[PDB]
């Protein structure tokens, strides 16, 4: 509750009371009035905008998992999430855990034919329905989406979705941090994060890539 | 089919969830792709429209002229050194003779960049400047958009049951140049060569000669 | 973990005991002994239920986190989620099986051996 | 009419037609908004404030951009790193950062200090900009006044009205000053006055067109 | 386009007199009964029966006679015996027939159990499609939906009619070409996909012509 109504916290923390925008009042989780911007105005786009930031924060929380697993365990060879995709063309190929014989997949086309079937099929049957469920919310359908039933108290729903979104936003940030640190550094995050643990004042941004940066 | 609530849609069956309202089959192209919400608003979908086939049109002149040159030079005219290749023709104006129509050096004989540029700026400022204004002095037909009266000599918009469909087939066509165009850009920096040769590398070996073949181009290096 | 193939390792661990490459602190015999007693025991226990739904469901300390220990929906699609997967593994465990006595390799071996095979 | 009103000056000049949403209300309504982008009454409200803040940053930002080159150019002051794109990399130098060379200014040593001084400074600030703090709250968002006119130019509401077109003009200027400054230093790698020289010396094979726009693609420059 | 009175006809506009019986209502018609074998309306549901099965066998014929050949000359996969005239002879071999060149995939060494199982399990599913069984009761003896469109691609009728012209047309297109891969088989020694290859290769010298043809006599 303390998340929802007009008394949530804001963005700008105290220097925020004077500074909200009338759309957001409060019903949607992970409302912190941050709409500087004249985006979502319009509650046709915000409505839109709200599904947007949910998606691109459940992909950002799958791919913050997944560009650090493989660089965090041997076998993969502590593989960075920027030079993963390589491996397609490797003569070994892609062996799930770096164990011969899981998936041994050496097509990359083969690969996107199959993700594209399978995506369009899942991507198509989260926006009309499906098999898996219809006339369920949008972004919150349920049901098969919630086994565990971790979200049947509508109190509990309404917190875990600020849990859920205020995850996925560090992860989007997170995220954001990873391609553009992999661009600079040219090494994985974990090896970024690992050098900063070893010597702070030498191994950061400002020490040792802002200079060559222009 | 192309018009009306049952019309044609981007997501083909599971289309109907993604249609949004304010899309209803009104104006040529409305498959009902707006999931951003973009056009949500009556005058900014207008604003939008008006410069989707502003560009779709600057695209499907884009296309053509991309090519051409491209084309005569491997049987044709054969005249445009280097500057077949679209991404490489704009330099050949400070060439020797400068920039020579079909590669012939009595036509055009361009070379002064600046010329073209204060002449570029006149020409294509008064005609743009003409189209916002919505009136000028050539029949205009009331359509700031579609102004048939002088721009269409042919008089192929003389029945609406053609232009319902002309309208859609050419925003379609102009769709797929701007698609195409947005093509040659990334594939022009990617691979370096000129279009209609990266085609034939794809033609010699498709399974080694494509995308994934330059994957690890532009990997940041420790 | 260790790299030897699951029938391989029963003989392995016999010759010496062991865990994660990692030696027991116990000769074969007492674990041999130690084995029986103590699945003896649980089995043992497993047997008091006299419940014909308990003794397939028997919640209680074993459903610590109450997931299917209702009525409910959720409770019959867990089971039904928990029968396929068991019939699935039942299976493929005599795939494992079968598989050593044919090719003579385990359940990872027989993989690369297939892939290879091409 | 001059300025404001249905008489007010277009970018398209004589061929020109406003939107309607745009009525020359507020300044610098030259009627462009041929994308659309302001037709909710909020959203353009909120895009007005971004101009105008972007407009005093950008003016800011381009003064600040020439003057250590223009003093380095001239001699009247020694910068470890006088352009622009380069003025950053000074606190990594033996010294640290000193202003106008003379050590006894400032003399900054460490990037931590000035980024966590700077994070409380402005966050602060932008903080009283918002929401209003010690120099009044209940004040115009964009047009504050009271402690930031202390001059009073702005008394009389026709001159404020007025200098506020002046104030977005030189401030459009500058933000596409500013844009300028970055794409040339980006392409030439050189100070903005040095360009400026080189494009005076030989204004003719000096020029982006006769000396990048040639190397622009297939040959690097 | 492809039903009714106006449908489009084998002969185009030359098509003129049509086969009284052979009106629209069906796929693939395309007014062409020129011998008179299907006046009979009885005989006409049979040899459109006949049709559609030879058809669905072609396709599958068509697809299965190219991909091992394919995936042999394009490194996918190292067969025994690419080539489709030649690939029964796999049972009679030192390793038998093995999947894909694979030695752990079906793994066969008697030609009898293969004709064995063939028979029995040819003939019950045969059974089935005629008479019903497993997969579903007899409504279509043709088309019987159900269990055999699992995805649902033909749940709307009209989609179900211009989908039923697209099998028939594309069935027909592998009638012609099997058939095209039996003589060529003949004629040519060689693969069909080696074929294609020699007339891209050097399509003036390499065809019909310039080559066999004479020899045929
Ligand atoms: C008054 C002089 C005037 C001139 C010389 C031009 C010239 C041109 N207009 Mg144009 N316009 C002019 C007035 C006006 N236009 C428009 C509205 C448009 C549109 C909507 C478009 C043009 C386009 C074009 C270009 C396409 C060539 C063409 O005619 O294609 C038709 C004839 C043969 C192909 C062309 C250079 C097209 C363009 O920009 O192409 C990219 C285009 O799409 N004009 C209006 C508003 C009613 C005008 C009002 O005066
Ligand atoms: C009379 C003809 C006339 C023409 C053709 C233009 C054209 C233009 N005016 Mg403009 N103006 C004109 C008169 C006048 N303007 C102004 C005041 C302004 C302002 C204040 C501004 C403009 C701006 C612009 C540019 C808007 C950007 C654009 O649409 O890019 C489209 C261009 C292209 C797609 C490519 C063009 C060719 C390429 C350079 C080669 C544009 C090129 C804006 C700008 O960008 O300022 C620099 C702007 O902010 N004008 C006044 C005084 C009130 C005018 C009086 O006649
Ligand atoms: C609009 C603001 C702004 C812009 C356009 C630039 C642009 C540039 N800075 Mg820079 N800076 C800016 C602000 C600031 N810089 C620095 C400190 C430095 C250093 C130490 C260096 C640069 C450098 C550079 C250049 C190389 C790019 C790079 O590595 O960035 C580095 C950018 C930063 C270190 C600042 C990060 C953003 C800044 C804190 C944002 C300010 C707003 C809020 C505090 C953010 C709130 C969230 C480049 C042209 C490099 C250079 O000169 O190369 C020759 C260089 O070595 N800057 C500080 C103080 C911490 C800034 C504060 O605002
Ligand atoms: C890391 C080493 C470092 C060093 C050696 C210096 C050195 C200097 N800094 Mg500097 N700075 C350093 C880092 C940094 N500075 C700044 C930001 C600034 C600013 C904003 C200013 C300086 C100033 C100065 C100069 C002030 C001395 C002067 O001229 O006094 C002149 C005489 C006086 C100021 C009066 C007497 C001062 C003296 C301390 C008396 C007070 C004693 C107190 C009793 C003790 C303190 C507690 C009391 C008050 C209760 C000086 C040479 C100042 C400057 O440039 O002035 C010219 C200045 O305004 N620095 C930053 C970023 C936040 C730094 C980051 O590392
Ligand atoms: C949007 C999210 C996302 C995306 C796009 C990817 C994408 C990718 N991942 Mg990844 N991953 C993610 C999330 C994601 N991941 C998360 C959240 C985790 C944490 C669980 C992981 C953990 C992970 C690992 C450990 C690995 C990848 C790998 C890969 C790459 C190839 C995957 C593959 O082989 O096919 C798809 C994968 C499957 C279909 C899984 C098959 C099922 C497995 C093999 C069975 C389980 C192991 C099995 C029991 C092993 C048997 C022997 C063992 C007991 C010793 C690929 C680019 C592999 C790689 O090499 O990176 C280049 C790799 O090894 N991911
Ligand atoms: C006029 C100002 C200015 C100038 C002259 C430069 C100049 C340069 N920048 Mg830079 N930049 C600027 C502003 C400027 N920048 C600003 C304001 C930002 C913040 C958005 C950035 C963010 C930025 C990044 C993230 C990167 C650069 C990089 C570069 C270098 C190009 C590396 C390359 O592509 O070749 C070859 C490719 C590489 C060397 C791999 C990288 C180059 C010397 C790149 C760099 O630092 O190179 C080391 C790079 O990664 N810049
Ligand atoms: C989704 C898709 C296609 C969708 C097809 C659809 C919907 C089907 C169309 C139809 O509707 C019609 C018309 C008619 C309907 O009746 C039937 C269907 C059939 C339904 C294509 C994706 C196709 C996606 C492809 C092939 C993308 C390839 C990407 C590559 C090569 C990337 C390479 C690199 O990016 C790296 C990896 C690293 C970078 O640094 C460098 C570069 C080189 C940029
Ligand atoms: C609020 C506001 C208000 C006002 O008004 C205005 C403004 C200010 C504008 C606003 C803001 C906004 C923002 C901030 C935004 C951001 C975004 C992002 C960053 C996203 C991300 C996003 C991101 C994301 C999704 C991510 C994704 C990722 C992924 C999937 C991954 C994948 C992968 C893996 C795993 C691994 C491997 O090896 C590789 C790969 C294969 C690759
Ligand atoms: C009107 C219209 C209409 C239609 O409808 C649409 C459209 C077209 C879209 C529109 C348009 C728009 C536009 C034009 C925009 C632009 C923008 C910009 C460029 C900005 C800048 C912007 C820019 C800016 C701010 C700038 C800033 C800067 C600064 C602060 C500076 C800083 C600094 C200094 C001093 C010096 C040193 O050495 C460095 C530093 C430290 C770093
Ligand atoms: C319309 C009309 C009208 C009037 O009546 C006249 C007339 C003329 C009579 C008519 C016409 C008719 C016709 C044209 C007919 C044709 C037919 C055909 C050719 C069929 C095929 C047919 C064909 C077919 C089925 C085929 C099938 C195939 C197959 C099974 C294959 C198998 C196989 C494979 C995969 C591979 C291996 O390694 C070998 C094998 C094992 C061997
Ligand atoms: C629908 C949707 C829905 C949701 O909701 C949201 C969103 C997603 C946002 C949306 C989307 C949108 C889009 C896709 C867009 C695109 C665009 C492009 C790609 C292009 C244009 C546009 C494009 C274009 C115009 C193009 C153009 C081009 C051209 C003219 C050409 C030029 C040229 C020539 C001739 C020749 C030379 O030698 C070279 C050059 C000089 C180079």
């Amino acid at each position: 509750s303390q998340w929802y109504g007009p008394d949530r916290p804001k963005f700008l923390g105290p220097y925020s009371t004077n500074f909200v925008p009338s759309y957001l009042t409060g019903e949607f989780p992970g409302d912190y009035g941050w709409d500087t911007s004249g985006l979502s105005a319009d509650p046709a786009t915000f409505a839109r905008y709200r599904e947007i930031e949910v998606i691109h924060a459940r992909w950002a929380m799958l791919g913050a998992l997944g560009c650090v697993v493989p660089e965090l365990l041997d076998g993969t060879n502590h593989i960075a999430w920027f030079k993963a995709g390589a491996e397609i063309f490797g003569d070994d190929g892609i062996q799930y855990l770096g164990i011969p014989g899981l998936i041994n997949a050496k097509s990359i086309v083969a690969t996107l034919i199959v993700q594209v079937v399978l995506m369009s099929y899942v991507e198509g049957y989260r926006v009309n329905g499906g098999p898996a469920g219809t006339g369920l919310d949008a972004v919150y359908p349920g049901g098969n989406f919630d086994p565990l039933g971790l979200a049947d108290d509508p109190d509990t729903l309404a917190e875990l979705k600020v849990k859920e979104i205020k995850n996925g936003r560090l992860a989007m940030l997170s995220m954001f941090g990873f391609f553009i640190q992999a661009i600079v550094t040219g090494e994985g995050p974990i090896k970024n994060l690992n050098d900063h643990l070893a010597d702070a004042s030498a191994n950061n941004f400002y020490a040792l890539y802002a200079k060559n940066l222009a | 089919e192309f018009y009306g609530p049952d019309r044609a849609k981007w997501l083909g069956p599971f289309s109907e969830g993604s249609v949004p309202s304010y899309l209803k089959g009104e104006f040529p192209g409305d498959y009902g792709w707006d999931t951003a919400g973009l056009s949500a608003d009556p005058e900014t979908f207008a604003r939008y429209r008006e410069i989707e086939v502003i560009h779709a049109r600057w695209a499907m002149l884009g296309a053509l002229g991309c090519l051409t040159p491209e084309l005569l030079q491997n049987n044709g005219a054969a005249d445009f050194g280097e500057a077949a290749v679209w991404f490489k023709a704009g330099a050949s104006i400070f060439n020797e003779d400068g920039l020579n129509y079909l590669g012939n050096p009595s036509l055009i004989h361009a070379q002064s960049i600046v010329a073209v540029l204060l002449t570029q700026l006149v020409i294509m400022g008064a005609a743009e400047a003409y189209r916002y204004s919505g009136e000028g002095p050539v029949e205009t037909s009331g359509d700031s958009l579609y102004p048939g009266g002088f721009f269409d000599p042919l008089g192929l918009a003389d029945d609406p049951d053609t232009l319902a469909e002309l309208k859609v087939k050419e925003i379609k066509n102009g769709r797929l140049a701007m698609f195409s165009m947005f093509g040659f850009f990334v594939q022009g920096l990617v691979t370096g060569k000129s279009p209609l040769e990266n085609l034939a590398d794809h033609l010699a070996e498709p399974s080694v000669n494509n995308g994934f073949a330059s994957a690890t181009k532009f990997l940041p290096l420790p | 973990v260790t790299g030897d193939s699951w029938v391989a390792a029963q003989t392995l661990v016999y010759n010496q005991p062991q865990y994660a490459g990692i030696d027991l602190p116990f000769d074969i015999y007492t674990l041999a002994v130690l084995n029986s007693v103590l699945m003896g025991g649980v089995e043992l226990f497993r047997n008091s239920e006299l419940d014909p739904e308990r003794r397939c469901y028997p919640g209680g300390a074993f459903d610590p986190l109450n997931l299917a220990s209702d009525d409910s929906e959720r409770t019959q699609k867990l089971r039904e989620a928990e029968i396929k997967h068991a019939r699935l593994a039942m299976v493929s465990f005599l795939g494992y099986t079968v598989q050593a006595w044919y090719t003579g390799e385990g359940a990872l071996g027989s993989l690369n051996k297939f892939a290879n095979g091409f | 009419v001059e300025w404001y009103g249905p008489n007010r000056p277009q970018f398209l000049g004589p061929f020109s037609n406003p939107p309607s949403y745009l009525k020359g209300e507020f300044p610098g309504d030259y009627g462009w908004d041929t994308a659309g982008l302001s037709a909710d009454p909020e959203t353009f409200a909120r895009y007005r404030e971004l101009e105008v803040i972007h407009a005093r940053w950008a003016m800011l930002g381009a003064l600040g951009c020439v003057t250590p080159e223009l003093l380095q150019r001239n001699g009247v002051a020694n910068f470890g790193e006088a352009v622009w794109f380069k003025a950053g990399a000074q606190i990594f130098q033996e010294g640290g950062l000193d202003y106008l060379g003379n050590p006894s200014l400032i003399h900054a040593q460490s990037i931590v200090a000035i980024l966590l001084t700077q994070l409380v400074l402005m966050g602060l600030i932008e903080g009283y900009r918002v929401n209003g703090g010690p120099a009044g709250e209940g004040l115009d968002a964009l047009y504050p006044g009271e402690a930031f006119d202390p001059l009073g130019l702005a008394d009389d509401p026709d001159t404020f009205a007025e200098l506020k077109v002046k104030e977005l003009k030189n401030g459009r200027l500058a933000m596409v000053s500013m844009l300028g400054f970055g794409v040339q230093g980006l392409i030439t790698r050189k100070g903005p006055i040095e360009n400026l020289a080189d494009h005076l010396a030989a204004p003719d094979a000096t020029n982006f067109w006769v000396d990048y726009a040639p190397k622009s693609a297939g040959i690097g420059y």
